RNA sequence: GCGAAUGGCUCAUUAAAACAGUUAUAGUUUAUUUGAUAAUUAAAGAUUACAUGGAUAACCGAGCUAAUUGUUGGGCUAAUACA
RNA sequence: UAACUGAUCGGAUCGAGGUUUACCUCGAUAAAUCAUCUAAGUUUCUGCCCUAUCAGCUCUCGAUGGUAGUGUAUUGGACUACCAUGGCAGUCACGGGUAACGGAGAAUUAGGGUUCGAUUCCGGAGAAGGAGCCUGAGAAACGGCUACUACAACUACGGUUCGGCAG
């Protein structure tokens, strides 16, 4: 059998090949998104703890979680569901689809650890993947940057991040995101343009309806004048 | 029919426009607006056939999309190739200045008046429906689709409005009834012009009127055709030069070749 | 000799052109190449050669006139902005529309059947002549332009 | 977002059916168009208005199938998206 | 004037040109109501070829009408419950046939007729056969999905198809 290890933190990403009946007895009959001890695996997974995050069939079929049976069974799905994509808006397909429960028909299962125990393995700590993308929206940039929201625009302008990298060309560059969210003297003016708009509204109207008034009344004199 | 039909095929597209039988498959289906589809003159025609200032499509394209700004409809500007240009609008392209105003022909035909700048700041609107709106306002609808508000309140449905396009302030008005002014907007007695003899309603569906112009021959339509041009003898518009008198193929071939 | 009666003249401002009808009558000569007939013109009405377009022609039968339609724009800056692609090459202007369909369909095909990284390493490698390039040999020619 | 309901093809069904010309909708629906409206942002709760909140795709990374415009886990950040 | 719902709307969105920049002038777009355009659903009246080796037809769950409902975008036996016994027919009902889609039209034509219209335009219908749906403003869509009947393409046999020339 073959795990798909992955863990948050680091971003860590590996796989693994195990060929014991008896070493893969555990996962057996346990659904998915569920607690696994490590410690019954291998010795390297001394004190681990695992969650099974999902898996693959022999023939490549994934499970969906709440399917719960072992091995495949034909759905509809519609939007919305794992294991479908929509070609259409209204888009439904009969797909094959594996089971919650894991039996040995399963070619692959994807762990997420939980609990690391003292056994080290190579690749959850030895790595550090970077930051790439940092916040976008003004706010985001404000609290993961840790400012005060009663503060400046101008410190959220100059507390964006900087990317900087090489070219394949050998160039040398440096790119950076736009702020979404901020506020800028145009936003404002917009807002003043639209609140004026609404007081012409009624001003408008108004001024109208007086006019209107003061018309007919001339007119009605007219009118019963002429009526003598 | 599973829905709405976008396309429009050359055989099928209005006599009045003049189209060549021979000229394609397709012709330009006129879009949604002011007018209705069979009273539209599109834009598209209106430059390429009429004007001849685009001699073919992509022309009228770049026309209509240049940033400078070409052509305006009842002082507004317009963008779009399709857009339904009806009856008694005026058109008036701001690079060499020309103001015309949409009207039938005796033979019913689509034409361009010329109209000096006087003319062109005032246009004619015709009365369709009169109503309360809400928070008690009075108001009133045009055939361009014009909703007014506030109206004089004398003015009663079916009457035509001379419409002051600088200002969007109605100046005069009148209505029909025995002595007016129409031009015919619909019929085989399209693009007549006339004095209104009277009216005959009929109150189960559809009222007739009769008319005569100038030469004294009598005419009849269905009140809906009716458009009234001003109060008396006098039309508040320079009409196409018929003076909105149909000629006789006598009376044409006569003064035409001197028969 | 070519002489040309021009005949039915509409300007035309809002593509800020005139408009031509023209006609060519050449009673001893073959129909006239359009360089002739362009130069004709430009005689006549003072202008630029490649300021004036010169097209559709028809020879009538028996062979002493053509009728033909011009353009002349008030500046190649217009021109060059008005006219379309093909007649631009007619004029040597900009070059050679290249076999455009098959390859377009075939990118399609395999477009439509990956995702995003390799569609773009495909649009990469498409053969359009890119509407960027259009404008800027168009702007190019522009300023390799020299006022009559 | 929008479109994919047009267009193109065919005449198998169909004899008051469909269709045609005439009507009705005061018995209705209508995305895109044109014109006109809009003072109060229900209550509880909440309430920053120099402007609120949490996500996800592309991307990076690890996979499953002999198989497809199949998709599974993991790490990122936008929106006129979702609140 | 009562209340009721909160499942309606009441802009946390974008450009551009700028008077040198804290303020102007043009626009893009989202969306509610009413008109308006566009198109549709239903709908009034009248008008089809051959046939009596079709004279009665319709009504056990709707046939004609009446009531309350229900459902729909709306009207309605469209559907349900109750009630009444109607509705059509020699002025041809009902039922067969059509190598029948209807028109605009076409070939012939002294006049009157005869015979065609699958096919440019407008309607209608269908996408191998049936049914059923999703999503939309609009669909029973078919260059959308689900199932069956009958078939088409891959397969390592376990699976799969953006499988549907009346484009
Ligand atoms: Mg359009
Ligand atoms: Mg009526
Ligand atoms: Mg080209
Ligand atoms: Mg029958
Ligand atoms: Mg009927
Ligand atoms: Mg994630
Ligand atoms: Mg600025
Ligand atoms: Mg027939
Ligand atoms: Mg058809
Ligand atoms: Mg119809
Ligand atoms: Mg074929």
């Amino acid at each position: 059998m073959k795990f798909n290890i992955s863990y948050p933190l680091t971003g860590a990403q590996k796989c693994i090949e195990i060929d014991d009946d008896k070493k893969c007895n555990i996962f057996m009959d346990k659904k998915m998104g569920q607690e696994v001890e490590g410690d019954t695996l291998g010795d390297e997974f001394k004190g681990y703890v695992f969650k099974i995050a999902g898996g693959n069939d022999k023939d490549g079929f994934p499970m969906k979680q709440g399917v719960m049976v072992r091995g495949r069974v034909r759905l509809l799905l519609s939007e919305g569901h794992s294991c479908f994509t929509s070609r259409r808006s209204g888009f439904r397909k009969r797909k094959s689809v594996r089971g919650c429960i894991v039996g040995p028909d399963m070619r692959v299962l994807a762990l997420q650890i939980v609990k690391k125990g003292v056994a080290e393995i190579d690749g959850l700590t030895t790595v550090t993947l970077p930051r790439k993308l940092g916040p976008k929206r003004a706010n985001n940039i404000k609290k993961l940057f840790g400012l005060k929201k009663e503060d400046d625009p101008i410190l959220i302008k100059k507390s964006v991040i900087r990317r900087t990298f090489k070219t394949a060309k050998g160039k040398d560059r440096t790119k950076c995101p736009k702020i979404q969210r901020l506020i800028t003297p145009e936003r404002i003016l917009r807002k003043k343009v639209y609140k004026a708009e609404k007081t012409q509204r009624y001003v408008k109207t108004n001024a109208a309806k007086e006019e209107y008034e003061k018309f007919l009344s001339e007119w009605k004199k007219q009118r019963a004048a002429k009526a003598h | 029919a599973r829905g709405p039909k976008k396309h429009l095929k050359r055989i099928n597209a209005p006599k009045s426009w003049m189209l060549n039988k021979l000229g394609g498959i397709w012709a330009t289906r006129p879009s949604q607006g002011p007018h209705k589809l069979r009273e539209s003159l599109p834009l598209s025609v209106l430059l390429k056939e009429r004007l001849n200032y685009a001699l073919n499509g992509r022309d009228v394209t770049l026309i209509l999309n240049d940033k400078e700004q070409n052509v305006f409809v009842d002082g507004k500007v317009r963008r779009d190739k399709g857009y339904p240009t009806g009856l008694m609008d005026v058109v008036r392209i701001e690079k060499t200045d020309q103001s015309f105003r949409i009207l039938y022909d005796t033979k019913g035909r689509f034409v361009l008046k010329s109209l000096s700048k006087e003319e062109a700041k005032y246009k004619l609107l015709k009365v369709t429906a009169k109503a309360i709106g809400p928070n008690q306002i009075p108001y009133i609808v045009t055939h361009d689709s014009r909703t007014i508000r506030f109206p004089n309140p004398e003015i009663k449905i079916g009457d035509t409005l001379k419409y002051d396009l600088v200002n969007n302030k109605i100046e005069n008005f009148a209505h029909l009834e025995s002595g007016n002014v129409c031009y015919i907007q619909q019929g085989n007695n399209i693009g007549r012009v006339g004095i209104i003899q009277h009216i005959e309603k009929h109150q189960g569906s559809f009222d007739i009127c009769h008319v005569k112009d100038a030469k004294g021959n009598a005419f009849a339509t269905r009140l809906g055709n009716i458009f009234v041009l001003g109060q008396g003898k006098k039309s508040w518009i320079e009409l196409p030069s018929g003076d909105g008198v149909r000629e006789t193929i006598l009376e044409e071939r006569k003064r035409k070749f001197s028969y | 000799t070519i002489v040309i009666r021009t005949k039915k003249i509409l300007v035309n401002p809002l593509l800020s052109r005139r408009q031509l009808s023209l006609d060519v009558l050449h009673p001893d000569s073959p129909t006239a190449s359009k360089e002739k007939i362009r130069e004709e013109l430009a005689k006549q009405l003072k202008v630029d050669a490649r300021n004036v377009v010169v097209y559709g022609f028809s020879t009538q039968y028996g062979g002493g006139k053509s009728t033909g339609f011009a353009l002349v724009y008030d500046n190649q800056q217009y021109l060059l902005k008005y006219e379309p692609n093909y007649r631009l090459r007619k004029v040597k202007i900009l070059g050679e529309k290249p076999n455009t369909r098959r390859s377009f369909k075939e990118l399609k095909r395999k477009i439509k059947r990956t995702s995003g990284k390799a569609i773009t390493k495909l649009l990469s490698e498409k053969k359009g002549d890119t509407w960027a390039s259009v404008q800027s040999k168009k702007s190019d020619h522009l300023k390799n332009f020299v006022a009559k």
